[PDB]
DNA sequence: TGGAGTACAAGTGTGAGGAAAAGTAGTTGGGACGAAAGCAGTTGAA
């Protein structure tokens, strides 16, 4: 929070979540045997089946910073890359940059064969994406309030 | 309703960017984060009094001492009246006399009695259940537990043309089976060490357990702390030890173990919020504002935060703030150890909509560490809020208002003999200075009374006389005794260094006796680079050196000067160190040794080397 | 106007504690370019 609530010559936390994600990064299994010592799971540590919180920072911090910006593609090609396949919450996420194209782009800037058809491919996105999110374990959405702006969007485009 | 849950759990922790956005495309901040945007809340004491009265461990099963909240008694249904304000704390020599009004701060009222029932065991616990707004009205009963028995006390008719509370009490069940019970509540429901049972609280004061009893025994949880209340109106309860909760609904037999908090951390508090959905639980690590659930009522484990301080003493209190729009929650932690509180901000909303705002911190009293601490319910942006507080070692309780706009008798038993005859002959002593001063700052004065005379001039062409035929009897011991192969005083003379009225003249004719000695057997450590470590700066000089004192000492001393003088006519010959050798007498002691220790120390002792 | 009991301190042995950076204790990761022809002695049964 201090780089982010500095603003002066800030690096915004979101360079500094980036370091955390990178050196941090570890797929090895929770061994479950031994005590510990120095270390817990919930908040610092980031095995397999279980997303590192500074990881799912970085992700929402991410989206929220792109949106602020108007390079949601960057965010979109990097959250492709990584497919966390124990979790539902990256794949909320996954839905919701889509999401967010599809409600920027949603305007049509006229009162166009390829304006039409790319909001398409990211509202299709968004329901393969939340389907694979709702399939997955715990993690609620407002699963019917959703498709109520996803058909939104195509009303404005129709 | 927010979208980043687990179902089973459901986190705002601490500032690390909270985990949800619905992204609500309405151009009035597009996203709805669990944490909120406002300005700071500052908190300000307002400090005032209410009322008044090995060590390496700490007692878990001991909880309060005191209560606070407002009772309706059994005569304001009939008649119109509606709600009275009491408090009633422990008191007497082992804690075990437990005995009101708000005219714009709560204090004690005008006849001020206190309602000294007396029992004959340890107060370990008083505490009401509270109320229930599905009820209507408010409970007139109260309940405490000691190390003896379990007593009821029920409140009738409180008075207001005497300001006096007659109370009136149940039949206190002693122990049938010997384990010291732990914790009361209501919505003689208790929690014995282990298991628990439901008791029946009579109409009949004028003269029990139910066939229905369970337990929760864990053979590898080893503290005394347990703890139990009813929830959410269903009669279901809800236990607690320092690793699990348990959720018990008697309607039925059904058992559901919720919490499992045994492996990173612990169960510290637990605190029923008058919220009949949501309620505070403070774990180890995290607080958790777990509420009830409309669809079935088990537990709504809502929006919670991870808190800093890690500690095995720590409580809460909880006061809710209704404002018209919405619902606060702050929630105050509290440590025996330590003198801190910790406060966090949330709040709520129609759709289950709980939020977070803030932390902030501010201190206490220095003379103890908390121990009982209560919100006073204030009858129900800048929000402000109000309690009490108490202090462990110390039994005085005060009241405490937050707006958002070290004396120890043992050194006192140290001292102060009752010892009349010998009262004075102490005494003497300080009598005895009496005298002794004031010849001192009267002899002086007759220097003060003579200014660079020459009748002084010669009184110290004396001085330096007898201090260089003395440094000449004083040098001439040491040469023929040089071959010793195995510093002074300068306190020889006793005549003088006593009445010598100027320090730049013999600051000059030290240096004046520094010069004469060329010759060898006689060097010298310089003062001026050595008198700073008093003022700690740069103190190239002995005459500026006194300048430095000369503005310092003026307010603090009558006439202010020759105690000045005095000093710094001390401090010189106080380092009455200058009977250094040459460099030949250090020199000749170290390469005796040496030779002395073996070839094995030669090569150990090498000093300059890079 | 000597003795009987007795707490305050000067003064003397027993082991028990304290700490760290080296090494070693169990899981998991990881190492290993070929589907050619007329023909002949043996050899099929007639």
């Amino acid at each position: 929070v201090e780089i982010l609530d500095n603003l002066s010559n800030s690096s915004s936390g979101l360079d500094f979540l980036q370091w955390m994600c990178q050196i941090y990064s570890s797929k090895s299994r929770f061994v479950q045997n031994i005590n510990y010592r120095s270390i817990v799971p919930p908040f610092q540590t980031g095995s397999r089946t279980h997303t590192a919180k500074f990881a799912i920072t970085y992700l929402w911090s991410s989206l929220i910073n792109c949106q602020k910006s108007m390079l949601i593609d960057k965010i979109s090609e990097w959250v492709l890359t990584p497919p966390f396949m124990e979790d539902a919450e990256v794949w909320f996420i996954y839905a919701s940059c889509h999401l967010l194209k599809a409600d920027t782009l949603s305007r049509q800037f006229v009162n166009r064969d390829i304006k039409i058809n790319q909001v398409i491919k990211h509202i299709h996105y968004v329901r393969t994406f939340l389907k694979i999110c709702l399939d997955k374990g715990g993690f609620a959405v407002p699963s019917r309030l959703i498709e109520n702006q996803l058909k939104s969007f195509e009303s404005r485009l129709y | 309703l927010g979208v980043g849950v687990q179902g089973a759990s459901l986190y705002c922790p601490q500032e690390n960017y909270t985990t949800k956005k619905q992204e609500k495309p309405q151009w009035l901040r597009p996203v709805d984060d669990t944490l909120a945007e406002d300005a700071l809340d500052l908190h300000i004491v307002v400090k005032s009094l209410l009322c008044d009265t090995d060590a390496f461990f700490w007692d878990p099963t001991v909880a309060n001492r005191l209560d606070s909240q407002y009772i309706q008694t059994a005569s304001d249904l009939r008649n119109y009246r509606d709600g009275t304000e009491i408090i009633a704390y422990a008191s007497g020599k082992t804690g075990s006399v437990l005995n009101l009004t708000r005219q714009n701060t709560l204090h004690l009222n005008r006849h001020n009695n206190v309602t000294s029932i007396e029992l004959h065991s340890p107060i370990k616990s008083i505490k009401i259940p509270g109320a229930s707004e599905s009820i209507g009205r408010r409970s007139n009963l109260v309940g405490i537990i000691t190390e003896n028995s379990f007593q009821i006390f029920r409140i009738e008719s409180v008075h207001s043309r005497s300001c006096d509370v007659m109370v009136s009490s149940s039949e206190p069940l002693y122990f049938v089976e010997i384990d010291d019970l732990q914790v009361v509540d209501f919505a003689a429901i208790i929690d014995i060490k282990g298991n628990w049972s439901i008791g029946r609280i009579p109409k009949n004061f004028n003269n029990l357990i139910d066939n229905l009893h369970g337990t929760i025994f864990d053979p590898e949880e080893l503290s005394s702390w347990k703890r139990i209340e009813w929830f959410s109106h269903f009669q279901k309860i809800l236990v607690f030890d320092r690793s699990k909760m348990i959720e018990i609904d008697f309607m039925n037999n059904w058992q559901t173990e919720v919490v499992q908090a045994k492996a990173w951390s612990n169960i510290r508090d637990y605190k029923r919020i008058d919220d009949k959905n949501g309620i505070l639980l403070t774990s180890r690590e995290i607080i958790i504002v777990g509420a009830s659930e409309s669809n079935d009522p088990v537990r709504r484990i809502s929006w919670k935060h991870d808190l800093d301080p890690d500690d095995t003493t720590l409580r809460i209190t909880v006061q809710k703030v209704k404002k018209p729009d919405h619902i606060l929650l702050v929630a105050f932690v509290y440590s025996m150890r330590h003198k801190r509180i910790y406060m966090h901000v949330f709040s709520h909303r129609k759709a289950n909509l709980f939020q977070s705002l803030g932390c902030s911190t501010v201190l206490e009293i220095p003379g103890g560490t908390p121990t009982g601490i209560e919100t006073i319910l204030t009858l129900d942006f800048e929000l402000v809020v109000d309690f009490l507080v108490k202090l462990r070692n110390s039994s005085e309780v005060y009241y405490y208002a937050l707006s958002n706009t070290v004396d120890h008798p043992e050194w006192a038993s140290l001292f102060n003999n009752a010892d009349e005859r010998e009262k004075e002959s102490i005494g003497a002593l300080v009598s005895q200075i009496k005298l002794k001063e004031r010849e001192r700052i009267s002899r002086v004065q007759n220097l003060i009374e003579h200014e660079n005379s020459h009748d002084e001039d010669k009184y110290l062409q004396d001085l330096g006389y007898r201090l260089s035929i003395a440094t000449n009897e004083l040098l001439e011991s040491w040469q023929k005794t040089k071959d010793e192969s195995i510093h002074s005083k300068l306190k020889n003379l006793l005549e003088n260094s006593d009445s010598f009225a100027s320090i730049p003249e013999f600051s000059s004719l030290l240096d004046q006796f520094f010069q004469y000695y060329q010759d060898q057997d006689v060097t010298f450590i310089g003062f001026e680079k050595l008198l700073h470590l008093f003022l700690h700066e740069d103190v190239p000089g002995l005459d500026i050196f006194y300048n430095k004192l000369l503005q310092c000492w003026v307010l603090v001393s009558p006439q202010a000067e020759l105690l000045t003088k005095e000093i710094v006519k001390d401090i010189i010959w106080s380092l009455a160190r200058l009977e250094k050798p040459s460099l030949f007498e250090p020199i000749q002691n170290e390469i005796s040794r040496s030779l002395s220790g073996p070839y094995q120390d030669i090569i150990s002792s090498w000093d300059m080397d890079d």
